[PDB]
């Protein structure tokens, strides 16, 4: 009686691929039957393969922030790289194993193909033109207007474009004059109720301005002329230009190389923090702001005992997310779901409780060296410290 | 379709678009095979010596 | 209790290639459509395979001093020279051994496709005909112009 | 794009393309195979001298 197992292979199609992707389209305007072309890079800058998007992963119509497939619909695969959708995407032995090593695999976006729809003024209606794709017409929008990105709507970066007055071109002299106070008017929506620009509460004073080389060079000729100091002052007398990259950030948090809020500063960290709405074991339904929510860890709780020391219960790396989310605005600070679900351990009402939180400036991602799997090296700032007869 | 503060003329209206990933799934492409075998060997021997 | 091995090959089919390239325009004006025509040449003068660029390597604009993929972003694969990107780039074994030692492989650009953009006087708009390409134009240029 | 060194007409506005190769990935179509079995004989002899 002989059993037998055999088991083969091949060096050069070793692995196939499948890549579940979704598209997004955060600009101003819709765009039709899209098809990008994206690369499966691996390690460093070691490219598998380029595709194209077959005909299984056309968009046939992208509305400004608006997702394909939509956000409660599972992404759509790719799969293919024949033109037919017949062959795989493979791998050879030596980047199956530096893959599954390393698990290191991004997808860049070279390009995006898609059409322009036009109105038809013969029946009123909106036509999709498949000879017109909108690249013919973005490196004529970069070349003629002003850029301003700008974060003051829910801490997310949204980029508009002014068309502003090329001074050594004759068609681009025709356009009327922009200043900087009346291209934050239009594009974003400032306004002025008692004669200063603000946003929504907010004054501008409360914002700053960062340029890129050329742009900054050509606003203190501009300043140096109109005999002021402070750009606060003579913002309705800026002229833009073309080609201007001009950012506008909220001056009270940190910004990290993509410029995404990441870090605060010691004193916002008290100022939505003062009010507590309930107070238990189990409940922290606070108000926190919006602004801090998103750029924190999460919280970190202290025991305090009446000669004074310092107990954390969650004094761990992981122990860290304890951030439910409700459906009235007080995201629920829950104190049980990583203690086995059992109560909290309380020895005495005289002892108080202290609650505490921290940054992503000063928040790890990976397991430190040798015993640091905790609070050790995590500074903090002084949030919570009340009696513990008012919480229980 | 356009966004409502775009419908100024001065203002661009043009579509962002970019693909972001969120799942890959690699299958490693290997065959294998396994066998069974019964072999009943009847031997009949004569000799003379 | 037996342990087996088998190890195959096929010495007109031992390797294939798959090429990381990149596109400049040190120019002066856009070309749209890009597909280079491109050699991989192996040895002194010893070329392997020509392959036209198919639709997966197909830059849309490439204005001047530009490059496709920009520099943040990673090299594009060319892995095919079937019309329809199923057929993979290959060699035989004395080119895989000779590869092997000296690594010598290089990359002509024999020629260039790539279409023109022109005014349109009704609607301002800019459109690419699909009909006309450089090298109708360039050639034009190189016998009428001081370099 | 065309860029204002020739927005003037006595300077040709053309594209100078090429196409430089930054990696070259090379892999050897060879296939791998291996086999393990098991056997065990029972064999009865017997003779009538």
């Amino acid at each position: 009686r002989t059993w037998a197992e055999t088991m083969g292979l091949n060096t050069a199609d070793t692995a196939r691929l499948n890549a579940n992707i979704r598209y997004v389209n955060t600009g101003t305007a819709p765009i039709y039957n899209v098809l990008p072309t994206t690369s499966l890079v691996l390690g460093k800058n070691q490219t598998l393969a380029t595709i194209k998007a077959k005909e299984n992963q056309l968009s046939q119509i992208l509305a400004p922030n608006n997702y394909y497939p939509s956000k409660n619909l599972a992404p759509i695969a790719l799969n293919a790289q024949d033109d037919f959708s017949s062959t795989p995407i493979t791998m050879n032995y030596n980047q199956f194993l530096e893959l599954e090593k390393t698990k290191q695999l991004r997808l860049d976006t070279d390009q995006v193909y898609g059409n322009i729809a036009t109105y038809n003024f013969e029946n009123g209606r909106v036509r999709v033109d498949t000879g017109s794709n909108w690249s013919e017409v973005l490196p004529q929008i970069q070349e003629t207007t002003a850029r301003i990105i700008f974060n003051g709507k829910d801490l997310n970066l949204v980029e508009r474009r002014i068309a502003a007055v090329n001074p050594s071109d004759p068609l681009e002299t025709t356009k009327p004059d922009m200043t900087l106070k009346e291209a934050l008017k239009i594009a974003f929506g400032f306004n002025e109720p008692n004669g200063n620009l603000q946003y929504q509460g907010k004054d501008i004073t409360e914002f700053d301005f960062n340029f890129d080389q050329q742009t900054s060079q050509n606003i203190k000729n501009q300043l140096a002329e109109l005999n002021a100091t402070n750009i606060y002052t003579v913002l309705d007398k800026i002229k833009l230009n073309a080609k201007m990259n001009i950012l506008i950030r909220d001056k009270r948090f940190h910004y990290d190389r993509n410029n995404i809020a990441v870090g605060a500063d010691e004193s916002v960290v008290k100022e939505a923090h003062r009010e507590v709405i309930n107070s238990s074991t189990e409940g922290l339904l606070l108000n926190i702001d919006k602004d801090i929510r998103k750029i924190l860890s999460g919280y970190i709780v202290e025991i305090e005992d009446t000669e004074g020391l310092k107990e954390v219960i969650n004094d761990r790396y992981d122990m860290l997310n304890i951030s439910s989310l409700r459906q009235d605005g007080k995201t629920f600070i829950d104190f049980k779901k990583y203690n086995d679900k059992l109560p909290l351990y309380i020895s005495n009402p005289n002892y108080k409780v202290n609650v505490y939180a921290v940054t992503k400036e000063n928040t790890i991602i990976n397991p430190s060296e040798n015993g640091d799997t905790s609070t050790n090296g995590i500074k903090k700032i002084l949030i919570f410290s009340k009696k513990g007869y008012e919480i229980g | 379709n356009v966004s409502p503060e775009a419908r100024h003329p001065l203002v661009a209206a043009y579509p962002i678009v970019h693909v972001d990933m969120e799942n890959i799934i690699l299958s490693k492409n290997e065959d294998q095979s396994t066998q069974n075998t019964d072999s009943q060997t009847r031997t009949i021997s004569k000799n003379t010596s």
